[PDB]
RNA sequence: GACGCGGUCGAUAGACUCGGGGUGUGCGCGUCGAGGUAACGAGACGUUAAGCCCACGAGCACUAACAGACCAA
RNA sequence: UUGAGGCGCCCAAAAUGAUCGGGACUCAAAUCCACCACCGAGACCUGUCCGUACCACUCAUACUGGUAAUCGAGUAGAUUGGCGCUCUAAUUGGAUGGAAGCAGGGGCGAGAGCUCCUGUGGACCGAUUAGUGACGAAAAUCCUGGCCAUAGUAGCAGCGAUAGUCGGGUGAGAACCCCGACGGCCUAAUGGAUAAGGGUUCCUCAGCACUGCUGAUCAGCUGAGGGUUAGCCGGUCCUAAGUCUCACCGCAACUCGACUGAGACGAAAUGGGAAACAGGUUAAUAUUCCUGUGCCAUCAUGCAGUGAAAGUUGACGCCCUGGGGUCGAUCACGCCGGGCAUCGCCCGGUCGAACCGUCCAACUCCGUGGAAGCCGUAAUGGCAGGAAGCGGACGAACGGCGGCAUAGGGAAACGUGAUUCAACCUGGGGCCCAUGAAAAGACGAGCAUGAUGUCCGUACCGAGAACCGACACAGGUGUCCAUGGCGGCGAAAGCCAAGGCCUGUCGGGAGCAACCAACGUUAGGGAAUUCGGCAAGUUAGUCCCGUACCUUCGGAAGAAGGGAUGCCUGCUCCGGAACGGAGCAGGUCGCAGUGACUCGGAAGCUCGGACUGUCUAGUAACAACAUAGGUGACCGCAAAUCCGCAAGGACUCGUACGGUCACUGAAUCCUGCCCAGUGCAGGUAUCUGAACACCUCGUACAAGAGGACGAAGGACCUGUCAACGGCGGGGGUCUUAAGGUAGCGUAGUACCUUGCCGCAUCAGUAGCGGCUUGCAUGAAUGGAUUAACCAGAGCUUCACUGUCCCAACGUUGGGCCCGGUGAACUGUACAUUCCAGUGCGGAGUCUGGAGACACCCAGGGGGAAGCGAAGACCCUAUGGAGCUUUACUGCAGGCUGUCGCUGAGGACUCUCACUCCGGGAGGAGGACACCGAUAGCCGGGCAGUUUGACUGGGGCGGUACGCGCUCGAAAAGAUAUCGAGCGCGCCCUAUGGUCAUCUCAGCCGGGGACCCGGCGAAGAGUGCAAGAGCAAAAGAUGACUUGACAGUGUUCUUCCCAACGAGGAACGCUGACGCGAAAGCGUGGUCUAGCGAACCAAUUAGCCUGCUUGAUGCGGGCAAUUGAUGACAGAAAAGCUACCCUAGGGAUAACAGAGUCGUCACUCGCAAGAGCACAUAUCGACCGAGUGGCUUGCUACCUCGAUGUCGGUUCCCUCCAUCCUGCCCGUGCAGAAGCGGGCAAGGGUGAGGUUGUUCGCCUAUUAAAGGAGGUCGUGAGCUGGGUUUAGACCGUCGUGAGACAGGUCGGCUGCUAUCUACUGGGUGUGUAGGUGUCUGACAAGAACGACCGUAUAGUACGAGAGGAACUACGGUUGGUGGCCACUGGUGUACCGGUUGUUCGAGAGAGCACGUGCCGGGUAGCC
RNA sequence: CUUCAAGGGCGGGGAGCCAUGUGGACACGACCCGAAUCCGGACGAUCUACGCAUGGACAAGAUGAAGCGUGCCGAAAGGCACGUGGAAGUCUGUUAGAGUUGGUGUCCUACAAUACCCUCUCGUGAUCUAUGUGUAGGGGUGAAAGGCCCAUCGAGUCCGGC
């Protein structure tokens, strides 16, 4: 047969990469030798045409000028701070330790100093819950319980733009023009509805996929397709 | 090789 | 290709004129014309069975059927 | 009266024209019995010759003589002698007193071939002998070249661009080169400017050999000259997606490869961007040259300035909209010029830049002011956080204004105002799960004077002749001109300017026929056509009125339906106004007022997919793909998923509201049960589970053997179906987990099937509704339902109509004749055929007859199993490829243990390698991970392959694939079939061996046990088929025994003859044994079935042997036993292809033919029986005999280098077994109406509804509405609905690819006629100069067929009911031939009305496709 | 040689070697042509598919979403009317442009190796388009048809293995 799609991904064609020069900022916590002395003022509220959320322009005292993952609140004006030291205010930027239990967080660090992993997508948050000297257990927004050093550095409140996903597509070219400016190949043809030269479950008669669809981890590329490593499937029980 | 000669 | 007819001792074809037909009342001018100060005015009547037109007929030698070539027991 | 024989007769029906080969034959030219004489082969006899063989002579295979009654045909093939070609050598010759070759001719040889003569030619050429070899052609769809027919043929017509004509000019020559006039064509192009691309095609002169669809004096052609001028137009510069280079790193390596770093490259219309305008000029350039004026940059000098870098700009999406405003267009009036001539109208012009200066609306802001309700907009909106008003700062045009300009341009005038306003300028609003470049540069930042401003491009085309498409190709190919006039909503039609063209480049002629392409009009009927309304048509613009079901409330909807519509006169309303819009009153014309043009036919039921969208470039546009929506899966990012060999990389400037991987496919109502199998995932006492290390044995070591431990994985357990999939049989549980819930249902799923009922129609395999037991519906393999949408599938109605009845006339281009140009397909030969026959069974050529004088023109295509394409179907080949999978074997990849990196103190701590985060400090992690190596598991992701043979084709089935018996088998042996009957793949320690004793089945008699007697050659028994053998035994009983022994042979068999292995058997020997008195018997079972190679292993006894040598270990070998290949003389082995491919085959299937005729159709013989009695009016069983060649089947002869399918249609001929019609016979014949039968093929046998259907069902008519043959007549005639390619769906089956003798939607029909054939037309020759008139051998016809009515007659007959005929009349129908007074059609002759536009109006005209439309219509043709 | 033994197998009473011609066999291209393959290295995204960059294009008309306004009604919520507004993978449309349903027409040695005419679909968007640019052969690209990758595709083309 021929490779399938999901292989034709991994040789990075322009088809299948994200338009990045159409791309603002690479969104990452700022740096300070220490102190916390820093801190700037919102300058304008921007569209991320990577994550479909604002992102706030922000000047600080060293005139420095960057983009920041833009929580929600957060309006032209402002005064956001970074540091060990910073206010505990929606905005701010502080590592977790300095971070009061109980209060939704966002781009949280998964290592101190890399600018920002976990929670940055709209709406979304993360959750403190437990201190100590070692350990700060956030909870992510997928639910998990995830222990990270307490010097993680992370931004208070939730990323502005929530509800994003309440409102359906409703027509195609509205799905279009979102994917467009993203690193996806869009529309899909459905496996099944393709040769068997092309996809494991293409061919036959009639449509419906060859074998059983729950494929083992172990599967090679190329035949990894369907319900990948399946715990179980269907709703019921 | 389509049926009638030559469709 | 063939076939048929006429060729001045002629009506074969055209012109002209009739006859026989098709349309449907010409241009112009006169009167009327709702009105409009007037300018102007769609249209109506008359002149006008008008004007225009004909692959048919007739009359009619005016024009063209002239000149003349060839084959043949 | 009866028996027998001979010849004949009846029985006796077939398709183009009858037959014994034909003629024809009757006391024969038949038949039978005899006889006589002839004809007639290459046989037979005979003369001569030749070859071959043999004999005599001979060196000879040289002569000579002899023999052949017992020699003379031959494909494949074996054997042998010879001819010819090239060049070498030896020997030896010829040639300018004419070599070779070639042409024609003479002689020899059976022949390959040799030789001579004449001519041509003009320089080489042989012979003999021995050699040499790219040495001999009729063939290969052979190769290359040349050439004939084809043929003076097709094309030079078809395109919404139909284009020309008369004069004249030049010239040797003019339809097409040029001038004028007249007439046309193009209007987003046929005009103007350009990008790419071409590359000199541009201009001039001179030409016509080439090119030009004809010609050419012309030319994009040939030749020669010439032509492109830039500070201010492009390039150049900048940066974009992105590219390259160098470094680094990888790689065996590189011209390879990802990242990172630096550098460079990357835009000529169409990204950004310092600066140029006007006029003039050449044959050809032009913001480039020239004249005038202007501008930019840099630099130098001088003055100014010390500011100077923050900021602004460059610099930005989609939708709506306001304001400013130029050109253009139009209106008004004035001036200049032209046009027209009934009027007073109509056309053109009325100019003037860059630049310099100046003006500023919008936006923003400031002061004042002080709104509590006001201000404002097209709209949104604004405000005590300060509205309006007033004043002010900043501030626009490619715009206004002044200069530029006693510049330029114009023959002249050399205007002024207005409206609507492209360009350009400047604002307001709305949208985004979409956020709409960057950099150079510029501004910020003065002025004078001077200097410099190089390099590259510049011609021309830019297309129905300069580009791509082989072409001067009807194709393809980007940008700007979108504001020329009328028209109108319009960048629409139609008409017309400016500009361009008559080069979508061959012409001339015939009322110009048939036929064809495009098209107009057709009376009455109105879908009867057809698979289907295909094609065509109807409708139509605008306003008013009015509008159903249903619905997701959006829609449906322009539903439907109804009315109006022009011109002229005078007006009103909206608005600042328009040369804008809406109305009113009166008058008035036509058949018609959206008058042409432009311009929907409407309604309903059902299926599918929700919708817009996508797709098979080039037969599928669809129900298929996509989609939003629904759902499940994976993953916390050092992730999941994916790419790379590596270095590395996409996702990712991303982070679960993410993105990956899949399924379903809008909304609405919903989505039942099943975890047994398979998959995935989790767990796991125990079991299983590799390698390293470890223990034991072994080996002075090692190989090797075993053990212990045991990872993932598996067993086992659990979870999971919106995971693959499943949802029955039986009874009032069984398989295998459950056993079909809501729905839906004869379905695009239903075989039966045209299911049944209903609707609808005259009639409805259709359609819809209901029922529904569902061959074989059913829930995200999604079920049901559903508004809207649709070049999707089916059906109904109104309307419409040449689709049809049934065809006609017309129009344009061809066609036909002429001038010019000028191919191709195709060709073994011969060829005037026709009817029959025969033949490899589908003949122009064979056989018999018939017909036939030659040549030519036109036609429509019957035949040449026509041309074209080495059949796609089917089979075959130890062919190919794509695809699949629990086929065979492997390879990546994933998971997992182990070793190395790797370090300190069965679980644990640590830091120092190593990894990662961090700018760094330093943080996290950490001997793990990564990486290198290895082991186990998973592993169609990928690779290579296999997947047999036989066979009345193949497949399925079977195995006649290794063996044995009877029969077939034809009395030796041998002998086939998917021939008939049936067996073997073992079993037995005795069921073997010997010896002794003995005789069995069955029956009879006496006391199904046992005992006694008799009969009893064999029917018993002997392991198992069958056939055969056996009685003091080969059987039974008893006893004893292990010969079922080791070794080695002979022979037969396997395999007749006749080679071939294993296996088998018969019969010996040697050795050792058993039994018996002994002879002797025992080489397994009475005989014929019960079987297996090499390699390798194990095993038995002895021996040989391993690389200088000894010892030990471990090997190699001689002989033999056991282990299986049943496809059985031995490969280790699954499928699909409709996506297909190749080699072939008529060695083999499908169609058709051909043979057959069981089947089918029809008949005959006999005649039981019934028919109230009566076989025979009628019906007619059994059985028996046949005919046909329509059905079906069989066969495998013909065709696979191609004989096109079914059905239909059209057009022609035929058969008779006759449906009607004519003439008849019988009757259970009163009549009338029937029934059955005979002769008979002249004519007729029709129209419709469902279905692709043939068939068939149904309706109404009818004299009747017969059947069959012609390659199931007819595709170089049509059609293309079905079968039968590639796309898709449903059901069933399959793990899957994919399948179906299931259904369904879609799905390209090639070719110029050489021959023959016929229909018509000519030219010749024959009869042997003429005119006119005839004859008639023969030939053709259906030229006529049929029905209804009246009188006969309410009569004959009949109880009545009912109800004939002969004959004579009238008419209808079908067919036929002709004709046009009449009716009707046409009638792009003609005349009229009228719309739009143009010629100023008027008059009179052109165009609107070959008439704008409407009305009428002559002749002719019908 | 096998062998207690016996019986078998092979060999034995001197003819070969070389040369030249020739018959035949085996490997090789193996008498000649004949086909679908398979493999290697190269050349192609001037066609076309999909993406990206930078530009360009869409007469005219219809329908009239939200939002806003005015008026009426209401205590309010809010309702109704009219207007304004101008939304839409919206409608009509040969505007330009794109597409390709039927005629199974014309053509089918063509004008054309995919053309012509009429008919037909879309035509503000998942739109069309120019130029530049990226992806390469068991690989791309693919709203999936085994479609397309220069008249070449169930594995391009060229040359080589041959
Ligand atoms: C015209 C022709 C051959 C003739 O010169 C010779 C014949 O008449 C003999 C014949 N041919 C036939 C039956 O007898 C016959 O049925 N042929 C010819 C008509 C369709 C198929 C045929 O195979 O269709 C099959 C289906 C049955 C699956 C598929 C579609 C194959 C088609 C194919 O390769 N066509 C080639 C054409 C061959
Ligand atoms: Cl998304
Ligand atoms: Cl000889
Ligand atoms: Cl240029
Ligand atoms: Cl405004
Ligand atoms: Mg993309
Ligand atoms: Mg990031
Ligand atoms: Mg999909
Ligand atoms: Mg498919
Ligand atoms: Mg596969
Ligand atoms: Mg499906
Ligand atoms: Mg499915
Ligand atoms: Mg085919
Ligand atoms: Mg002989
Ligand atoms: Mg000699
Ligand atoms: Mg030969
Ligand atoms: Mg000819
Ligand atoms: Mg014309
Ligand atoms: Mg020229
Ligand atoms: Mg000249
Ligand atoms: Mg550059
Ligand atoms: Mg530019
Ligand atoms: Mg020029
Ligand atoms: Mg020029
Ligand atoms: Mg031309
Ligand atoms: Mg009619
Ligand atoms: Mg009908
Ligand atoms: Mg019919
Ligand atoms: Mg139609
Ligand atoms: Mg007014
Ligand atoms: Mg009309
Ligand atoms: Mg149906
Ligand atoms: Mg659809
Ligand atoms: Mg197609
Ligand atoms: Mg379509
Ligand atoms: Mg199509
Ligand atoms: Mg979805
Ligand atoms: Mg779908
Ligand atoms: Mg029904
Ligand atoms: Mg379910
Ligand atoms: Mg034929
Ligand atoms: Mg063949
Ligand atoms: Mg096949
Ligand atoms: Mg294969
Ligand atoms: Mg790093
Ligand atoms: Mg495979
Ligand atoms: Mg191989
Ligand atoms: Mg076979
Ligand atoms: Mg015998
Ligand atoms: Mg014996
Ligand atoms: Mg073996
Ligand atoms: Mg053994
Ligand atoms: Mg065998
Ligand atoms: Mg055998
Ligand atoms: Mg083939
Ligand atoms: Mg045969
Ligand atoms: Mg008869
Ligand atoms: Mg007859
Ligand atoms: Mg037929
Ligand atoms: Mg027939
Ligand atoms: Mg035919
Ligand atoms: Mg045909
Ligand atoms: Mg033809
Ligand atoms: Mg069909
Ligand atoms: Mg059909
Ligand atoms: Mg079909
Ligand atoms: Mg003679
Ligand atoms: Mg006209
Ligand atoms: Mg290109
Ligand atoms: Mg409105
Ligand atoms: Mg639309
Ligand atoms: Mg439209
Ligand atoms: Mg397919
Ligand atoms: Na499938
Ligand atoms: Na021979
Ligand atoms: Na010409
Ligand atoms: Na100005
Ligand atoms: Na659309
Ligand atoms: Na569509
Ligand atoms: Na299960
Ligand atoms: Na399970
Ligand atoms: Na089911
Ligand atoms: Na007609
Ligand atoms: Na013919
Ligand atoms: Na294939
Ligand atoms: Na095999
Ligand atoms: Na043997
Ligand atoms: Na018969
Ligand atoms: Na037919
Ligand atoms: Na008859
Ligand atoms: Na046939
Ligand atoms: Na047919
Ligand atoms: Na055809
Ligand atoms: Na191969
Ligand atoms: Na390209
Ligand atoms: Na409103
Ligand atoms: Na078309
Ligand atoms: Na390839
Ligand atoms: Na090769």
């Amino acid at each position: 047969g021929r490779r399938i799609q999901g292989q034709r991904r991994g040789r990075g064609t322009s088809t299948f990469r994200a338009p990045s020069h159409r791309y603002k900022a690479d969104l990452e916590h700022r740096k300070v030798e220490d102190g916390d002395v820093i801190a700037g003022t919102v300058v304008d509220i921007e569209h991320d045409p990577a994550r479909s959320a604002p992102v706030a322009a922000v000047e600080f005292e060293d005139g420095d000028r960057r983009l920041i993952l833009a929580p929600e609140g957060v309006g032209v004006g402002d005064e956001l701070q970074v540091g060990v030291s910073a206010e505990i205010a929606p905005g701010n930027t502080l590592p977790l330790a300095e971070i009061p239990e109980g209060v939704p967080v966002c781009n949280v660090e998964s290592s101190p100093g890399d600018g920002g992993k976990f929670a940055r997508a709209s709406g979304v948050n993360a959750q403190l819950l437990t201190h100590d000297r070692n350990v700060a257990v956030v909870k992510l927004p997928s639910g998990e319980m995830k222990r990270l050093d307490p010097q993680c550095r992370a931004t208070i409140g939730v990323v502005a733009g929530g509800g994003r996903t309440d409102k359906p597509f409703v027509k195609a070219g509205n799905k279009h023009h979102k994917m467009k400016a993203r690193g996806t190949k869009w529309p899909n043809v459905r496996g099944v509805a393709m040769n068997a030269v092309d996809h494991p479950f293409g061919g036959g008669g009639r449509q419906h996929p060859g074998k059983p669809k729950s494929i083992s981890r172990n599967a090679p590329p190329g035949r990894k397709v369907g319900d990948i490593a399946s715990k179980r499937t269907g709703r019921g029980g | 090789x389509t049926x009638p000669f030559x469709x």
